């Protein structure tokens, strides 16, 4: 499973 | 990069230390970041406005 | 690239074959060019106007 790391911003 | 500790924190520091495989993020391409990890071609343009 | 003889032409053709070490040019980053020769991040932005 490829891990996507994101930050929470509109 | 925290300057004295020379550790990367955040989404890049997750990509550096092997925890994550990719990041699709509002992550601006920077010379200090380009030395430590790879980037794709940018997908969206932005400037000071 | 024209597939009549499947031969590259121009500056990229000099890049692929061996005549060119680098092509600093108005050379638009595309897909069929990226597959055969490398591009960096684009140094100048533009569009159809
Ligand atoms: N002023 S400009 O339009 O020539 C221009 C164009 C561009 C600049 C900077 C300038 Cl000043 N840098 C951007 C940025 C995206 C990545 C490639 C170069 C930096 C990181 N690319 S761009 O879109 O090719």
């Amino acid at each position: 499973t490829v891990v996507v790391t994101t930050i929470l911003e509109s | 990069r925290d300057a004295d500790t020379k550790i990367w924190n955040g989404m890049v520091g997750e990509l550096v230390y092997g925890k994550a495989d990719i990041a699709i993020a509002p992550l601006t391409i920077t010379l200090v970041r380009e030395e430590v990890i790879d980037f794709s071609k940018p997908f969206m343009s932005l400037g000071i406005s």
